[PDB]
RNA sequence: AGCAAUAGGAGCUU
DNA sequence: CCAAACACAAGTGGACCGTAAGCTCCTATTGCTTTAAAG
DNA sequence: CTTTAAAGCAAACGGTCCACTTGTGTTTGG
């Protein structure tokens, strides 16, 4: 989870690096990718490498 | 149970290794024992 | 790690006029409900591990994340 | 130019394992694929058993070449090396 | 008259 | 016969390659995401 | 304004072999 979370929040500086620029107010809830978590819990669970 | 695991790698490494180092050598028909390259390795077979 | 902070202090083609800008968001509570299932049609309902296990699905919860973005700019959410 | 003249043939005059094997075998090939028979066949169908009658009674029409490690060969007939 | 590959894991007999 | 500088001899550190045989099953994955173009 | 296709992009211990270092010897030339 340390390791899928700090993507996430990887993936969060990497949008407001953008959208930001566009000087707009946005709601986040475009901003957080919830797939990634998902995908990565489910990717080591379902085949046991405990990893990216 | 370790033992027995574990030295049969090591058994069968040395039996490959042994079986290619003499798996050209032949009993010829005129008694000598000889590699592939034709090089006598013993002049009768057993000495005997 | 519960602080992200963007930052541009001055000198972009401007006329010398510089601020200090912070963008920031804070993480706040995590939330843990129930299993639930969404289906195609977008209903939801209760799941449990036997309609998990027939189905193929997997048997998970969601996490909410509570975020509370916040600016200061000097010059020199659910 | 290679082959050796029947008087200074140096191998052994018995027929070895092997060319007893592989000599049994071509000739069950052979009679398998209809060729002619030179003993009396009498009860036996079976082509192998067939060949071990003509093998015993030195009926058996083939030549070992036996190759030397130099390259060199001897030809020996089957009827004529001796079989245990 | 035509039934994928690559990996990982758990096992069988020495 | 002796001084010397460079012709000529090893000792030494740290690179690669390989590790029994055969067999069974199940399970998951087979590139993904973002940008640009066309209707 | 939406969909499809193509192109580009991340962060275990042993031993044979090779020549640089350390060392010894020559034999010109006075």
């Amino acid at each position: 989870f340390r390791i899928l979370f700090r993507k996430l929040t990887r993936e969060i500086y990497r949008y407001m690096q953008r959208c930001i620029e566009t000087d707009r107010d946005f709601n986040l809830n475009l901003a957080v990718k919830s797939t990634t978590i998902t995908s990565g819990l489910k990717y080591s669970l379902a085949t046991g490498n405990w990893g990216e | 149970l370790i033992d027995t695991a574990v030295k049969t790698a090591e058994t069968g490494y040395i039996q490959r290794r042994l079986v290619k180092a003499l798996e050209d050598i032949m009993v010829h028909y005129d008694g000598t024992t000889r590699n592939s390259l034709g090089d006598i390795i013993q002049f009768l077979y057993g000495e005997d | 790690e519960p602080r992200l902070i963007l930052d541009q202090p001055a000198q972009h083609t401007n006329e010398k006029d510089n601020i200090n800008k912070r963008y920031e968001i804070r993480f706040g509570k995590i939330y843990l409900s129930r299993p639930t299932m969404t289906e195609a049609d977008g209903t939801t309902h209760a799941m449990f591990p036997q309609e998990a296990r027939l189905r193929n699905l997997t048997y998970s919860s969601p996490v909410y994340l509570d975020m509370e973005k916040s600016m200061f700019t000097s010059i020199d959410g659910n | 130019e290679l082959a050796i003249l029947k008087e200074e043939r140096t191998t052994t005059p018995y027929l070895t394992k092997y060319e007893r094997a592989r000599i049994l075998g071509t000739r069950a090939l052979q009679i398998s694929m209809n060729a002619p028979v030179l003993v009396d066949i009498e009860g036996e169908t079976d082509p192998l058993q067939i060949a071990m009658k003509e093998l015993s009674q030195r009926k058996i029409p083939l030549v070992i070449r036996r190759y030397l490690p130099d390259g060199s060969y001897e030809d020996w007939g089957c009827d004529e090396l001796i079989v245990d």
